[PDB]
């Protein structure tokens, strides 16, 4: 079942990604990369305070429509 | 060969200015469909302040980000340095959006650079899917330099762009070695060849032992695109960033 999630960077820049609960985290990174130009390995992708397992899905982290993932692009 | 000193001075002057709050936020901002030099230190901070309010104050926003303070002076992961320095180098009066550039996927890097006017400066933006990495090759009017930083999570250790520029920014790279590294066949070269090219080109201390090729994605795509630039424009963009005080 399709859901729109927000990916928000440290600059407050926001992007919307329409995903499904079964989509893997690696996949979510790749689509952030489509948009932001950051290689997935170069992304620090954060939800509920922790980084996300590449092999785990969005449902694994109880992400829902409107959930905000935090994209930190800093060392 | 006194342009090499100009170029070094510009980068040096640029990197040092990043200790300034305003310069720091203008350099590494992530609005790309607009001119770098159109970036307004204070709009940027207002948008930061808005998202820290939205998320329950700084202390809470920090937990959400796993510790990252958005007001802090940052240094970028590879893509963000790649995108932004690319803009600084290539922009005059038209926004350039490194996020929507067209890459070469089936061209050889050597075959590509032979195609280039030796009378022009080019910058090449490398999206390397074997290294999970993104970095710049500056080809001033043949001589090559690397601009980069790195989160540190793949074959190459973490590096701050300030430190990279300081040690490596003005230290020319072997084109031949670049041809080899940006080969499709790079994935198939012997271990010690891979680690030596990665060290030579990409590692701050040219040290093979600090490269770990087990973290190479052997089926990674290697994408690159070039773009000419006026040196004077680059200097000027860097003067705006650096002059922010």
């Amino acid at each position: 079942a399709a859901m729109l999630i927000k990916v928000k960077t440290l600059t407050g820049k926001e992007i919307e990604i329409d995903i499904e609960p079964t989509d893997k985290v690696e996949r979510i990174k790749e689509r952030v990369e489509e948009k932001e130009g950051i290689p997935p390995q170069q992304q620090r992708l954060i939800y509920s305070g922790k980084q996300m397992n590449d092999e785990k899905t969005a449902a694994d982290y109880k992400i829902l429509g409107g959930s905000v993932l935090h994209l930190v692009l800093a060392l | 060969k006194h342009r090499v000193t100009l170029r070094k001075a510009t980068l040096a002057s640029l990197m040092q200015s990043l200790s300034g709050e305003s310069s720091n936020r203008v350099m590494w901002n992530d609005r790309y469909d607009t001119l770098l030099i159109a970036r307004d230190p204070r709009e940027i901070k207002n948008a930061i302040e808005k998202s820290v309010t939205d998320f329950g104050g700084l202390e809470n926003y920090k937990e959400l980000t796993g510790g990252a303070d958005p007001f802090a002076l940052m240094t970028p992961v590879a893509g963000l340095s790649a995108n932004n320095i690319f803009k600084l180098m290539t922009e005059k009066d038209v926004p350039i959006d490194p996020t929507s550039i067209e890459y070469l996927e089936n061209t050889s890097f050597a075959e590509h650079v032979n195609t280039l006017d030796s009378h022009k400066n080019y910058v090449v933006i490398v999206n390397d899917g074997r290294l999970g990495h993104k970095f710049l090759i500056d080809l001033p009017a043949r001589t090559a330099y690397i601009i980069q930083s790195d989160l540190g999570g793949g074959a190459l250790p973490a590096v701050r762009v300030e430190d990279w520029i300081s040690r490596r920014g003005s230290d020319p790279v072997s084109l031949d070695e670049l041809n080899q590294l940006l080969s499709k066949d790079f994935s198939k070269m012997p271990d010690d060849v891979q680690t030596r090219l990665l060290a030579s080109i990409l590692q701050i201390d040219k040290d093979p032992h600090k490269v770990d090729i087990k973290k190479l994605h052997l089926d990674g795509k290697l994408r690159f695109a070039s773009h000419e630039y006026d040196f004077r424009q680059f200097q000027r963009n860097a003067q705006y960033v650096a002059g922010l005080g």
